[PDB]
């Protein structure tokens, strides 16, 4: 009802002291697939669930590599996800290169938040509408941060964005004193990690082609597992 | 469909322009008469007061360079500008090619200029039209006519501003193409003194000019206006 | 080697004076007054639109302290008007 | 964002409502009145003093553009003297340093019109709610008064009254203004007129009155190589103008 | 080598140069020139260019003295920031509006002369020592035609180096007219 | 916009070639600025005026002499009518340092700068390339060094008005003579020059 | 080429001023203001244009024609423009000031420095030897036709030859 | 939706544009055939008042080279700036590159500024639908295309634009054949002829023509009256 | 879609080639699928030139796609190049060594 009259654009607060432009962005991510990841002292893990427009097509890219340390999977609005990766990936090529020096994981972070926030300030641009979480393990151990695109990121042991993301939540809460003290078997913990994705599910199986696993630790470079590969881990 | 100057309406016009057009109707009549031998303006002049300085005022007509006299209706304050423009380009074309500027090349500059504040939004149209005459050996004697709109048209006898119906009606009447300044000088006056709304159109309220005979233009200051009235005599 | 020594320096002395001047404000003053400077500044160029009178905006020379200066710049001042649309809106 | 939709736009009966609105200003505003004489010409206006604490003197609503012109206004003050700023720099710029003298009366009316008139169709700006008297001598045209109004639209007079006072003070001026008048009783006719649209107080602290007459080498500032000719913009001053009230 | 000849005669205007180096400006004028290779011919055809996009605007050719004034004020205009690099042109046509030939010289540094006869190049002394005597207004196109023969007669008895020969255009009330080589 | 250089490459063009270059206009030999107890006096072998009672004389070339100090001339104009009071020199001094330094010195200005203002009496002295200096007495130009002698041979705190003039007038002429004086509270005062072949064919030409 | 550097030379006398040019003419005319130009054929044609531009645009926004004075402030504050980069020009004007009646002659260096002169100015090559000439052959206060035998006499003491004598309402061209 | 440019209708229109288009319907008809090997373009000039001056500006057909014809409906002042704007394109074509414009690239740059003043909201569309044609340089083949403020173009065998349009396109669709078109010149306009007379009420006065043919001629007539009889006899 | 049988059906491109290798099929508002063709075109002649090498076809999708999103920010931190998507929408198809014939 009054929503109509204060949601038109990102700059007019709203009498009940919200914004309920970039709260709509933030909505945006309950449309996309869900993705999870976990973390491990030494491994980290991202599981991610392809769509496909139909079963003509190929499945989609939900998981990129940024470098042989870090990567990210993503969820919501397309064009966003392409634009933030992109920049991201800039941004890390920049730092190893102006600086020798592989880009920190929190850094990166915070300086695609830093990006993302802005938006929200000026009239004309939108909010982003992809959440996404970046993995990467570096000299101060493994890490696993949840973005979101309001300027909010935060480190987690594990987490699930997308729709029908809470029930692998739920899972990762209940099983957070076990999946962390499973350092040292990644197979295992990619086991969790996928155990995790199953219970998001309503109505398609987890298959071959439609399920991505990616993992990184001190001994593993950021590698993507697809296809035949993740027949083991269903 | 009027608050911008940049859409079209449903039916396919423009209101911004058409309401310029009803401005125009409101100022004072401004009539042209092209005769065998030279051209006559002739202007009633909207403002008029016992203390107007009528002697030097002579706002209702402009001189634009040797040869070549314009009559205008609307805003004095629109007219100036495009008057000013309108002597520099025609300087300015004397300057580069040695010759004077063909009156044709100068009122589709001006046309294209009036069409111009009439496409960017943050530019209103020209609330003026005006009455070009002038002399060049591509065609003699010509009467010009452009609207807000930036169009232009050739004629034999026009008039523009208020009760320009009346006064086209009479000219269509009574005009003649063998005619010669000296008689198309009364048709004009008779033309006006029938068309305003004062009750004999004395000297005061009347602005007049005539391009004759290598070629005189000459913008009669009120005395001989006064004589020529009564010459006529209205 | 063929143009005026003092070509280069001057063609640009006025937006490099005011980016120098911006600079110093600043060092001196923080990040937001040359924010508010520069987004004024960009707020008049933006919406004053005019093509015919090249002269310039009023306000411009209000906002720059110069409204009581003259410069040689000032004294001694494709070209359509829709031209001059297409450049400024770079449509 | 490149671009601003034009402030003034046409009314459904061809008329322009900020232009209109504009004038509207104007004429609430203070009264202001000019009389070209034979051999001068008188500005004067009323002061609208926010309280008797204020000083008269900086409240300098009659201004000269050159040592020939002399503006008065009426309206939005602010307006007024940002618009004398920028006549004065372009008096100078635009026609002093490249003819080597001080523009006649007509060219700087047409000057400051254009000011006007640029801020009639902009994207960002609204018309200036001010209407200048102008008065001035020049070389050949000799003593002028030409008018200004919010669109740019100028025309000069024998006498005028523009605000709150306009249609009094121009009906009386009809019937007292007369061809032969000298200096001496155009300041006259003026101060007689204004003290219709003054009320309260009307002394020499109340009314700014400025004339444009003969030359004045006592205000030149120096003095040898008499080529150069004194002012002849002169504001009188508040004694002068309780002298010249009192008879 | 580059060299360019143009005599005005009543009923005509006619140039030669050796070979090119000459380009129409509209139905009755036209432009020859000389200079190093490149600017010269750039700055022709750009010429070219403006004057038939003013014929086409203005449905009507221009006059040769209004074509010759254009040529001087773009001359100079690009000259105005860059070496002047030796540009020599001639400018001949019917002024149809007026019905007289006439026929412009314009020099790199930006002047405008309307010379009766001129040259540029090796042309600009000698052949001078043959126009001084043989030339008149007066003449009808044909003498100025033979005229410009003897002047090339002379050209090659000066110069012991292989001359080329020289292509002869007329323009009359007839508009460009080629001549076959002679 | 402002002073084109839209010729320089065929000036030089021409130069290089047998086109000579017209001379531009000097300016003399000396220039002479004295402070006494109530003004100052300037004085040249023309002077410039920048306001009534701020005055000038250039050494160097003419043309840019006049035409930078008339240009802040007009400029302090502008000035003294924004803030309605009256201009004072050191003003025109950081103008013309700010000005000249800008342009690098390319515009031949050697200017001596003296006036009188709410402030008392001001002398001062612009080089090229905004190169300043202030002093009681100052000379500039190439017969400066002979009238600079004459100066600290004779000048003195408190002299008055017909001595200061009388100094002026000598030191220049130790290099006609044109003096301006400055009295505080009082109208400046520009003192100048102190010191059957005919073969014929005819018609008429319309104006 | 012969055609640059031509000498130019102005006169005035009783009531009336003459300005004279050895010879494509150099002595061009705006209103009633005659500007006489030495120098490079490319400068003065292109001058001459811009005199001609500026002074009738002049003339259209004053309706006024416009005067010696001013004219010359015109051309100098014009020479000074291209301050860097200056024409080849000694122009020099002449005229009569229509309203106080004063004859008027004013001559300039390249960059446009005033140097005004009521009794002659000359210009161009051998200025040094026409100044003298001129010099040991002027008196003042001359009659119009003694002030043309004076100034032809001078030009001829330095073919084609143009020489104006200009009056209050009246101008005479004469070729010698 | 009809507000902006820059918004689609919920349909997937886009409501300015289309009515820029039909705004293109308000002007005066005009019409274009391709013949074997000749163009020929007609147009309804308004009906002259008496005190209009006929020697002046009478065409709207206008010229873009020697070998390019320009013709259109609907608002005029914007015909004549997007006319000069081809004119400038076709000689700095013919300035960069030794070869003169084909029809198909400078209708393609007609086309792209049309497009480009609708690619933001700050300007209005031209309501205008230009039909330029001719033939290709030192190419016998006759070329006809159609622009419109979205910047769609077309090529076309004949086509119709402006006021009571639809009246002369369905005429032509039954009356032109392509397997056969009219070869010689005099077909071609007496067709032209017939097509716009199903328009124009009133006599040949109104008709303007435009023959363009290869090898760069282009040419208008004043005999048309002829045509126009003989299809009164043909009637 | 031969709105009229006057209309040439033998010159309105639907089908267009980018490549020897790559063309395309589009539909939709022809305007600015001409300037994402062109802007094909254009990737693909440029990266042939630089690398001396076939394009490869997702290389070409991508760059596409990249002038597609330019209703916002564009893919490399570009400025909007303009207020509203593309009405068009393409299916290229095209054949790479590495990828053998694909559609997309």
């Amino acid at each position: 009802m009054f929503r109509n009259n204060y949601d038109g654009d990102t700059v007019t607060f709203s009498p009940t002291g919200r914004l309920f432009q970039v709260e709509y962005a933030l909505e945006a991510i309950k449309q996309g697939s869900v993705t999870v990841g976990l973390r491990s002292n030494t491994h980290a893990v991202l599981v991610a669930l392809k769509r496909n427009a139909d079963e003509l097509s190929s499945y989609q890219k939900k998981i990129i590599k940024c470098d042989e340390h870090m990567g990210l999977s993503l969820a919501g609005l397309a064009p966003d996800a392409r634009v933030l990766s992109n920049y991201l990936r800039q941004q890390c090529n920049y730092s190893s290169l102006v600086f020798n020096r592989k880009l920190a994981v929190e850094r990166a972070g915070h300086l695609l938040c830093d990006k993302a926030q802005k938006n929200t300030q000026s009239y004309g641009g939108r909010p982003y509408g992809v959440g996404l979480l970046i993995i990467g393990y570096d000299k101060s151990g493994a890490h696993l941060l949840e973005f979101q695109p309001s300027g909010n990121v935060t480190e987690l042991y594990g987490t699930a964005i997308g729709a029908r993301s809470q029930g692998a939540k739920t899972y990762l809460e209940r099983t957070l004193d076990t999946f962390i003290k499973i350092d040292g078997n990644p197979d295992e913990l990619i086991k969790a990690g996928v155990e995790a994705i199953s219970q998001s599910l309503r109505d398609e199986s987890l298959t071959v082609d439609n399920l991505s696993i990616a993992i990184v630790g001190k001994d593993t470079p950021f590698t993507i597992y697809d296809g035949e590969a993740v027949a083991k881990y269903i | 469909y009027d608050s911008r100057t940049t859409i079209f309406s449903p039916e396919g016009r423009l209101y911004q322009v058409e309401y310029a057009l009803e401005s125009i109707s409101h100022a004072g009549t401004a009539i042209g008469i092209m005769a065998s031998d030279g051209i006559v303006l002739a202007a009633e002049r909207k403002v008029t007061s016992t203390l107007l300085e009528q002697d030097t005022s002579t706002e209702k007509l402009y001189k634009l360079n040797d040869k070549i006299a314009v009559a205008v209706a609307g805003l004095t304050a629109d007219a100036e500008i495009l008057i000013n423009t309108a002597r520099i380009h025609a300087q300015n074309y004397l300057k580069t090619y040695n010759e004077d500027i063909p009156v044709e090349i100068l009122v589709r500059r001006l046309s294209d200029i009036k069409q111009g504040y009439t496409q960017h939004g943050g530019l209103r149209p020209f609330g003026v039209s005006f009455i070009y005459a002038g002399y060049d050996d591509r065609y003699g004697y010509q009467l010009y006519t452009s609207n807000p709109s930036g169009n232009y048209t050739g004629w034999k006898a026009i008039s523009v501003g208020a009760n320009t119906s009346a006064a086209q009606t009479l000219l269509q009447m009574d005009y003649k193409d063998d005619m010669k300044v000296d008689d198309a000088i009364e048709l004009a006056l008779k033309t006006l003194s029938k068309t305003t709304d004062s009750s004999a159109l004395t000297y005061d309220r009347l602005e007049f000019a005539t391009i004759r005979k290598e070629v005189y233009q000459k913008i009669f200051k009120p005395q001989e206006i006064k004589d020529i009235l009564v010459k006529t005599g209205i | 080697n063929d143009r005026h020594p003092l070509e280069s320096t001057l063609k640009n002395w006025e937006t490099t004076q005011r980016q120098r001047q911006m600079e110093q404000y600043r060092q001196i003053f923080g990040i937001a007054e040359p924010m508010k400077r520069t987004m004024e500044m960009e707020i008049v160029n933006r919406t004053d639109f005019n093509p015919l009178s090249t002269n310039g905006s009023i306000h411009r020379d209000i906002l720059l302290n110069k409204e009581c200066s003259i410069d040689w710049e000032d004294v001694y001042p494709g070209d359509d008007v829709h031209s001059k649309i297409e450049k400024q809106l770079g449509i | 964002d490149r671009y601003s939709f034009s402030l003034t736009t046409f009314s459904p009966s061809g008329k322009l409502g900020q232009i209109d609105y504009a004038l509207t200003a104007v004429k609430q505003g203070v009264t202001s009145l000019g009389i070209k004489a034979t051999n001068g010409v008188v500005i004067a206006t009323e002061k609208k003093s926010s309280s008797p604490l204020a000083m008269s003197e900086t409240l300098s609503k009659v201004s000269l553009l050159t040592p020939d012109i002399g503006a008065v206004y009426s309206g939005m003050g602010p307006d007024y003297r940002v618009l004398v700023d920028k006549s004065r720099k372009v008096a100078h710029t635009s026609y002093k340093r490249i003819y080597g003298e001080y523009p006649p009366t007509k060219l700087l009316v047409s000057e400051v019109a254009k000011i006007m008139q640029e801020a009639t169709q902009s994207g960002g700006v609204r018309p200036f709610g001010v209407s200048l008297l102008i008065a001035g001598h020049d070389e050949f045209n000799g003593f002028s008064l030409y008018q200004v109004d919010p669109s740019g639209s100028y025309f000069p007079w024998k006498a005028t009254a523009i605000g709150k006072g306009s249609v009094a003070a121009k009906t009386f001026l009809e019937k007292r203004w007369n061809d032969e008048l000298e200096l001496e009783d155009a300041i006259h006719i003026a101060l007689l007129t204004l003290k219709e649209s003054v009320e309260g107080e009307f002394n020499g602290d109340t009314i700014e009155l400025a004339i444009i007459g003969d030359e004045n080498p006592d205000l030149l500032g120096y003095t040898g190589i008499p080529t150069d000719k004194g002012p002849r913009f002169r504001k009188l001053t508040s004694q002068e103008i309780n002298d010249r009230l009192e008879a | 080598m580059d060299i360019i000849l143009g005599i005005r005669v009543q009923d005509s205007v006619i140039l030669a140069s050796s070979k090119d180096k000459t380009r129409q400006l509209s139905p009755h004028t036209l432009m020859s020139f000389a200079g190093e290779a490149g600017d010269t011919v750039q700055f022709a055809e750009y010429i070219q260019a403006n004057i038939q996009l003013y014929s086409i605007r203005e449905d009507y050719e221009l006059s040769p003295q209004a074509v010759s004034s254009f040529v001087r004020q773009e001359l100079a205009k690009s000259i105005r920031s860059r070496r002047p690099y030796q540009v020599n042109v001639l400018i001949g046509g019917y002024d149809k509006k007026k019905n007289k030939p006439e026929l412009y010289q314009i020099d790199y540094l930006g002047t405008k002369v309307e010379l009766p006869y001129g040259a540029h190049g090796y042309s600009g002394f000698y052949t001078f020592s043959l126009l001084d005597h043989h030339y008149r207004p007066d003449m009808t196109t044909e003498e100025g035609l033979d005229l410009l023969k003897l002047c090339v007669q002379e050209l090659e008895k000066r110069m012991p180096m292989d001359f080329k020969g020289v292509i002869v255009k007329i323009v009359d009330k007839d508009g460009i007219r080629q001549v076959d080589d002679f | 916009a402002g002073l084109s250089f839209d010729n320089y490459q065929r000036n030089n063009f021409l130069a290089e070639n047998s086109h000579t270059q017209p001379k531009a206009t000097s300016t003399g030999t000396t220039i002479v600025g004295v402070k006494f107890n109530n003004g100052v006096v300037i004085a040249a072998d023309k002077l410039h005026r920048i306001s009534p009672k701020i005055w000038c004389a250039g050494a160097g070339t003419a043309a840019d002499t006049e035409a930078v100090t008339q240009l802040i001339g007009s400029n302090i104009e502008l000035h003294s009518l924004y803030t309605s009071r009256e201009p004072r020199v050191v003003s025109a001094l950081q103008m013309l340092k700010q000005h000249l330094f800008k342009y690098q010195g390319h515009i031949g200005a050697y200017l001596i700068v003296a006036g009188v203002d709410p402030t008392g009496s001001h002398l001062f002295s612009i080089h090229a390339h905004g190169s300043t200096d202030v002093g009681y007495y100052l000379s500039l130009g190439s017969g400066s060094l002979a009238a600079m002698a004459v100066l600290e041979s004779h000048w003195k705190q408190d002299l008055t008005k017909e001595e200061a003039i009388k100094l002026a007038s000598d030191a220049i002429q130790a290099g006609n003579v044109d003096v301006c004086v400055m009295e505080i509270g009082k109208d400046a005062e520009y003192l100048r020059n102190y010191l059957t072949t005919a073969v014929l064919k005819e018609s008429i030409v319309n104006i | 080429s012969s055609i640059n550097g031509g000498i130019v030379v102005a006169m005035t006398g009783k009531d009336c001023v003459a300005i004279a040019c050895d010879l494509f003419e150099k002595i061009f005319h705006y209103g009633h203001v005659f500007l006489g130009i030495t120098g490079l054929a490319t400068d003065v044609t292109t001058l001459n244009e811009m005199f001609r531009y500026k002074t009738n645009l002049y003339k259209l926004k004053e309706e006024r024609a416009i005067e010696p004075e001013t004219f010359t402030q015109l051309v100098s504050s014009s020479l000074y423009e291209r301050r860097f980069g200056p024409y080849f020009v000694g122009p020099v004007v002449a005229g009569i000031n229509s309203k106080s009646g004063k004859p008027f002659i004013a001559g300039f260096d390249l960059i446009g420095c005033i140097d005004e002169a009521k009794d002659f100015i000359v210009s161009g090559t051998a200025s040094d030897q026409l100044f003298g000439m001129c010099e040991s052959l002027y008196e003042p206060n001359l009659e119009p036709e003694d002030l043309f035998e004076t100034i032809s006499q001078a030009l001829l003491n330095a073919w084609g030859a143009v020489v104006y004598i200009i009056k209050k309402d009246e101008v005479v061209k004469r070729y010698l | 939706y009809d507000r902006a440019l820059s918004i689609f209708s919920p349909d997937g229109h886009i409501f300015q544009v289309e009515y820029a288009l039909e705004a293109v319907k308000r002007g005066t008809c005009a019409v274009g055939v391709k013949g074997k090997n000749c163009v020929v373009l007609g147009c309804e000039r308004r009906s002259t008042l008496k005190l209009q001056d006929t020697r002046i500006t009478p065409s709207k057909v206008s010229k873009i080279d020697s070998h390019v014809v320009l013709s259109f409906s609907g608002l005029n002042a914007d015909s004549r700036i997007l006319i000069e704007k081809a004119r400038v394109e076709a000689q700095s074509h013919r300035l960069t590159l030794e070869d003169p414009v084909t029809v198909e690239y400078l209708t393609r740059y007609v086309a792209g500024v049309q497009q480009r003043y609708t690619q933001s909201g700050g300007v209005r569309p031209f309501g205008v639908s230009t039909l330029i044609a001719g033939f290709d340089p030192r190419d016998d083949e006759p070329k006809l295309y159609q622009t419109e403020p979205s910047g769609i173009y077309s090529s076309w065998s004949a086509q119709t634009i402006g006021r009571n349009s639809k009246t002369v396109r369905e005429f032509l669709e039954k009356n032109y054949d392509r397997k056969e078109p009219p070869a010689t010149v005099e077909e071609c306009v007496k067709l032209t002829v017939r097509s716009l007379l199903e328009v124009v009420q009133t006599g040949a006065k109104n008709i303007e023509i435009t023959v363009v043919k290869p090898d760069s001629d282009i040419v208008a007539l004043s005999s048309e009256e002829i045509n126009q009889y003989v299809t009164q006899i043909e009637q | 879609r031969a709105t009229s049988p006057l209309l040439e059906s033998d010159s309105i491109e639907k089908i267009v080639e980018i490549d020897r290798h790559i063309g395309c099929a589009m539909s939709g508002l022809t305007a600015d699928a001409r300037s994402m063709i062109e802007h094909a075109r254009t990737a693909a002649v440029t990266h042939n030139l630089y690398y001396d090498e076939d394009i490869n076809v997702e290389s070409l999708t991508q760059s596409v796609c990249d002038l597609a999103l330019r209703f916002g920010e564009g893919a490399s931190g570009e400025e909007r190049l303009m207020s509203r998507p593309f009405g068009v929408a393409l299916l290229i198809a095209g054949h790479d060594a590495d990828d053998g014939y694909q559609l997309f």
